[PDB]
């Protein structure tokens, strides 16, 4: 059960990481714009 | 740095990640498992003593 | 442009459509309500058979 | 066949890894008048064991091949005279646990034709509607009879069936009309015809 | 490729603009008078205002009566209903022969009905019922998502099709027809192996209204309304389990359908295309059938009827002693216009044989063609055209690509005509 | 009882007779009508009650068989154009079927480039015909969605095809984990064609690339080729309401991470074989021991007494 | 044109509380592990597939047809059971497409398309 | 017979009974003429919608 | 209270004897007036 | 194990009356052996076995 909890947190971490890289791309685009 | 890459884009393309399923709960379960041992055997697993 | 569309797939110029039946509205048969009251027969004339 | 003395699962630390409750056999103790035998079944038989209301003291039949448990009832030893339920208490099976030997039944090709032409169909809409309509005799097609011929040939090749061709006695054959004799021409020239 | 039948060579009546028959054209040779009369009848059918007009093709066998009828059919085109029929088809085990004749009359009258088709198609996002007057169903396409309130009938058809969610469905509101054509494409990647087929989500609107032209006959409406298949009520469902026998449709159903069709014609949503009923071997009809045709041809709704008979003074069937000219009662012959087909000269037979050879892809030498024409003069036209395919087969066996006279002689010796066979009998 | 069989075929020597019916069952009635209704103003109460009773009773009687009763008696009001007509209507798709089957067996991945959105829909149908998984990147996809979809294709080798529009913007998608590129058609304007060619060459920067172009023989398509010069918020609001423990877990898993694989998971395969063989031997030994115990049980005289009614009532004759 | 997967069952695991499962099939040349959807799990459960069964699975319908019991797994259990006769392991790829020819007569098509369960009239002659 | 029929739902509280002999307990002597054929056809098949399966009759 | 999609109004229906006895021959005998299965 | 209700108690017949029928209490043994001789014809057996509800043909004649 604790492993399932940590895997759920891992999913959240992965989605947040993807969203943060996407926002990094957006910030670079706005900066060069 | 390597934690930034995506299991691709990496020159040393490591083998067979394929990230399998995490199962994630189905509560108490009954497993039916048939395997080759020349011969075939079935093992039925009960998750908990209640079931 | 049209010829290229035909070369890609003829379904771009004319699709194949599902074949359908013609749905005809039910025929309304009008008649008097007294017709259904035929064969009723009077209570106090029907015995227990 | 026998009365269920015991239903015990054989537990093992067997699996291909796993912290669960594993069984590799289901021990069924079957008791007939002759003796008792302990059968060890595929663990998958646990499903039909409780799908059927199989407990200790129940009379059961375990198809050697099909492997399907089948609760005939309860043993009549566990049957007081003060119990009203009936068609539940069956006598203890006689003889050995392991026996049903050979059932031999004699049919005609017409019986197979009729059976396969209109299925019994007593389970669904077929049941009520077909029974409610009158069961008329139908003109069975040559396709059905050819299929029956193929099936009977395969049964004979497997040794499950023996063909005993008989004789048809048409008395008052003069009562047949010209159409009937003309058909008899073709019916008498088939390799499947009787005498 | 297409199979060659006995009439595959007829592509029309071969008439010029003024209606005069070209000696050979559209696969027909000779019978110029009959072809011109058939052109007049084609114009009659195209005029579309005359009902219950009957023509009789009279002539010995082999003269091309059925060929001329099919030439009329070719002239009309696939748009106009051409119902072919044989006199032997009236004797049905289920319905009276009068009913068979009336049904054939009704299916020679065609309708082109423009119908608005209400289509709901999309991925089932949700399926929520409300006690059971409702089903709230969400449908997703490329264009967008919509949720719709549908009848219990559509819900219960959806349960019939077993659509749960992520399933691509196609609902026709008019008929209450639901099609589960698969699961959405987005769910293919879920599993390595799943037991269903995935279909891309619809790319159009969820709610699409489409105008389509439907080709139906009056008989289609009669049969649909006499054996109803729409509606989901239990009473009609249990009637669907009955053996679908043909029933003697009453004049009341036909009058009601006439009223409905007239309303459609007024509304502009339908157009009537009355066709032609072709009864070949009309001599097979008994006296009762002809006497019914007396009335069936007076109807203002009747189609154009074409009869063909090769009999000379046959007894009328069912009368047991009454000899009428074409096996047809005189009172019916008073209602028809007779088109007579004449026998063929040797040259016309040779032309027909060449046309049949061309249609069957057979090369025949001039010597072989002349010999086969001589045989046909001696035996019959039908016999000669039948020799062509076996003769070509023998020619291929010999390794030649054309029919020479020796092959025709061989096939003539191997097979017999009715006259030779009768001689040996 | 009576006999019965299913081994009976119809004409083919084959499958389960519902597939046969489905294969050949296609006719639809030209006209479908609901049964005529009796339009009576204020129908009598007795008649209406009788009809209601009959309808109610018939239901709840067919209720156990209602699904079956409906599968039967349900007319075919619709017949659709079968999926095989796609790939038969077009020779391009006929050749692409062979190409993609070979590429599937060889293990390569493919991205199909077509200018037409509608031909992309037709390609979706065609790919489902072959049970080939894909991802669709269109003009209508935003740049974020384009990147997300191409990235999902890169991640997953279980999806075989990338369906991409020559009219979409290939801005940031530089890495495509595919070996071969299929041009279903040549764009009519050199601007988009040139941009697509540059994108393919960019894909061809690393590792080898196979580019396929479909050209229809004896068509204007053949002539035109070989010339043509005649001229974020969701993560946020989801990150909120993340109770304290999970915010901590977020920080911890951010900094410390993990790795399930250790490059020696293969030992689990060999370890599992060893465990299975050892269990087979243990089971065999336990079975032999149980059989020895059963024989030892049989050794003792199983019968010592009998019953009284089976003792003083002569019970049998030697015969 | 059908698409079947035909292989020897060397492993099948079904987890049941929606059901989860995994299935490994092998030809002489290759082995593949399939993650099973609910419909496929139901098909396998209905057809009672074990290790050592040679089966073919239709990709469209998911129909399971078992051709026998295989060379490798072969013998099966140490339970009641019955006698044994074994077939060969399939060769080549698991998915092999393949084109099958089905023959009917015009009369069969007429009978099937006429009566909504008119197929049984192909035997009873009740058309 | 124990047979019951609800003659109406007079919206006073759609038919209400008259009052010549408007008693609750009503009994009078009835004569019904029936032919033997009527009895035969009544006994030829079940009485219709009362029974589980005679409903399909 | 019959429901259907500004005064009492009167309706005249002429029904043939055949219609009357076909309607009353079966539960849904009015269908036989169209199918002829009377 | 078939239950057949044949009547209501003898403690009322006491305000009732319906399809019901009134019977007085059985006397003697609760459990009784009983010999019943059924008279039929071969035709009756034939039509009973002809179909599932074939006994109805003894009335309608629809054999
Ligand atoms: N004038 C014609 N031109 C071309 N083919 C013809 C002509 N007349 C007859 N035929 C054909 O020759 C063959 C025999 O004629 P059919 O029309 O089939 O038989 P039939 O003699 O018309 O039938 P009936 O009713 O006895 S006259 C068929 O292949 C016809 O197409």
């Amino acid at each position: 059960e604790i492993e399932c909890f940590w895997s759920n947190i891992e999913q959240v971490v992965e989605i947040k990481l993807r969203v943060e890289l996407e926002e990094k791309r957006k910030k670079a685009l706005n900066l060069q714009k | 740095n390597l934690r930034s890459l995506e299991t691709y884009e990496r020159l040393e393309a490591d083998k067979k990640k394929q990230v399998h399923k995490k199962r994630k709960c189905p509560g108490p379960i009954i497993t039916y498992h048939s395997v080759t041992v020349r011969c075939s055997r079935t093992f039925i697993t009960f998750s908990d003593d209640a079931t | 442009v049209r010829l290229q569309r035909i070369c890609n797939h003829p379904g771009l110029v004319e699709p194949r459509h599902p074949g359908s039946s013609y749905v005809a509205g039910p025929l309304e048969y009008p008649s008097a309500s007294l017709i259904l009251k035929a064969l009723e027969r009077d209570f106090w004339k029907e015995a227990d058979l | 066949e026998g009365e269920v003395t015991e239903l015990t699962p054989c537990e093992t630390e067997n699996p291909m890894g796993g912290y669960g409750k594993t069984i590799s056999h289901v021990i069924i103790g079957l008791k007939t008048a002759k003796g008792t035998k302990q059968l060890k079944l595929d663990p998958s038989i646990f499903e039909s064991l409780q799908k059927e209301r199989v407990e200790a003291g129940d009379v059961i039949y375990i198809e050697a091949n099909s492997g399907a448990v089948k609760r005939q009832g309860r043993c009549d030893t566990y049957a007081t005279e003060f119990d009203l339920e009936a068609e539940e208490y069956v006598p203890l099976p006689k003889g050995d646990v392991h026996k049903k030997k050979e059932i031999i039944q004699d049919v005609t090709l017409h019986d197979l034709d009729v059976a396969n032409a209109r299925p019994q169909g007593g389970q669904d809409i077929l049941s009520m509607m077909g029974q409610l309509m009158k069961p008329k005799k139908t003109e069975i097609t040559d396709k059905l009879r050819g299929e029956i011929n193929k099936v009977v040939n395969k049964y004979i090749d497997q040794g499950i069936a023996e063909l005993v061709p008989g004789v048809l006695f048409v008395d008052e054959v003069h009562m047949l009309d010209i159409e009937c004799f003309t058909y008899l021409h073709r019916a008498l020239e088939s390799s499947i015809a009787p005498i | 490729t297409q199979r060659i039948a006995s009439h595959s060579h007829v592509k029309g009546l071969g008439l010029d603009e003024s209606g005069l028959a070209k000696q050979a054209a559209s696969g027909l040779v000779g019978q110029e008078n009959a072809r011109e009369a058939c052109g007049v009848i084609v114009e009659l059918i195209k005029s579309k205002k005359m009902a219950g007009r009957a023509v009789l093709l009279a002539g010995p066998p082999g003269t091309g009566k059925t060929a001329l009828a099919l030439a009329i059919a070719q002239e009309l085109g696939s748009k106009v209903p051409f119902c072919p029929m044989v006199g032997s088809e009236v004797y049905s085990t289920e319905i009276k022969k009068t009913e068979v004749l009336m049904e054939n009359f009704r299916r020679a009258i065609g309708l082109r009905i423009k119908e608005t088709k209400e289509v709901y198609e999309g991925e089932v996002t949700e399926l929520t019922p409300c006690e059971i007057s409702h089903v709230i169903i969400g449908l997703k396409t490329a264009k967008g998502t919509k949720q719709l309130k549908l009848d219990p009938s559509i819900f219960e058809s959806l349960q019939k099709e077993r659509v749960e969610a992520g399933d691509v469905i196609y609902i026709e509101a008019n008929s209450g027809a639901v099609k589960r054509q698969g699961r959405c494409d987005t769910y293919a990647t879920e599993f390595d192996l799943e037991a269903e087929e995935y279909v891309p989500l619809p790319k159009g609107d969820v709610h699409k209204k489409k105008e389509i032209i439907q080709d139906v006959t009056l008989h289609d409406l009669d049969v649909a309304n006499a054996r109803p298949q729409g509606g989901q009520d239990i009473l009609s469902m249990m009637g669907q389990l009955m053996k679908p026998k043909k029933t003697e449709i009453t004049d009341k159903l036909r009058g009601e359908i006439n009223k409905v069709v007239n309303k459609y014609i007024d509304q502009g949503i339908a157009e009537l295309v009355p066709g032609v009923l072709f009864v070949d071997e009309v001599h097979m009809l008994d006296i009762e059938c002809f006497t019914y045709l007396h009335r069936a041809l007076e109807s203002s709704i009747a189609p154009i009827v074409i009869f063909a008979s090769n009999r000379g003074n046959c007894v009328i069937r069912g009368t047991e002693d009454i000899t009428s000219p074409h096996g047809i009662p005189l009172d019916l012959l008073d209602r028809v216009m007779i088109i007579r087909t004449m026998l063929y000269t040797p040259q016309e037979m040779k032309q027909i044989i060449k046309i049949r050879a061309q249609t069957e892809g057979i090369n025949i030498s001039e010597e072989a063609l002349n010999h086969l024409g001589e045989i046909g003069t001696k035996t019959t036209l039908r016999y000669s055209v039948q020799l062509l395919t076996p003769a070509n087969l023998l020619a291929k066996i010999n390794g030649k690509d054309s029919i020479e006279k020796e092959h025709v002689e061989e096939i003539s010796e191997l097979f017999y005509d009715a006259k030779s066979s009768a001689k040996i009998l | 009882e009576s006999p019965s069989e299913l081994m009976l075929t119809l004409c083919r020597c084959g499958e389960s007779l519902q597939d046969v019916i489905d294969r050949v069952a296609f006719v639809i009635p030209p006209v479908v009508a609901a049964p005529p209704s009796l339009r009576v103003p204020r129908p009598p109460p007795l008649y209406s009650h009788r009809m209601r009773i009959l309808r109610q009773g018939l239901r709840e009687h067919a209720a156990p068989y209602f699904q079956q009763l409906r599968q039967t008696t349900a007319p075919r009001l619709l017949q659709f154009p079968e999926l095989r007509l796609v790939q038969f209507d077009s020779g391009k798709l006929e050749a692409l079927a062979i190409l993609l089957q070979k590429l599937k067996s060889e293990g390569r991945r493919v991205l199909i480039l077509s200018q037409m959105i509608l031909m992309l829909d037709i390609l979706e149908m065609f790919l489902n015909f072959h049970y080939l998984t894909y991802v669709r990147i269109d003009e209508n996809a935003s740049s974020e969605q384009r990147q997300e979809l191409m990235r999902s294709f890169n991640r997953d080798r279980r999806i075989f095809c990338a369906i991409l529009s020559t009219h979409s913007r290939t801005t940031g998608i530089n890495l495509v984990e595919a070996d071969t590129v299929v041009f279903y058609d040549n764009d009519l304007n050199p601007v988009m064609d040139a941009k697509a060619q540059e994108w393919c060459d960019r894909i061809g920067r690393c590792k080898d690339i196979h580019i396929y172009r479909l050209v229809s023989g004896n068509s204007i398509e053949e002539k035109l080729l070989k010339n043509g010069t005649k001229d974020l918020e969701e993560l946020a609001d989801f990150m909120e309401q993340l109770t304290p423990i999970e915010k901590y877990a977020l920080n911890y898993l951010e900094l410390f991470h993990t790795s399930i694989e250790q490059e020696k998971e293969r030992n689990s395969e060999d370890a599992v074989m060893t465990a299975v063989r050892a269990w087979e031997f243990w089971n065999l030994k336990t079975l032999q021991e149980r059989e020895a115990r059963l024989r030892l049980e049989q050794e003792e005289a199983e019968l010592l007494t009998y019953t009284r009614e089976d003792a003083y009532s002569m019970e049998y004759v030697y015969e | 044109e059908t698409e079947i997967i035909e292989g020897e069952v060397v492993e099948i695991q079904i987890d049941r509380p929606s059901k989860v499962g995994k299935l490994t099939l092998k030809t002489t040349e290759m082995e593949t592990i399939y993650d099973l959807g609910t419909k496929m799990i139901e098909s396998l459960t209905k057809d009672k597939v074990q290790a050592g069964d040679v089966i073919t699975i239709d990709k469209a319908t998911g129909k399971i047809s078992k051709l026998g019991r295989s060379f490798t797994r072969a013998r099966d259990y140490d339970a009641m059971g019955s006698q044994t006769k074994f077939v060969q392991c399939p060769d080549g790829e698991l998915q092999k497409r393949k084109e099958v020819v089905h023959t009917v007569s015009l009369h069969e098509i007429d009978v099937i398309n006429s009566r909504t369960q008119g197929f049984l009239a192909l035997f009873s002659g009740d058309t």
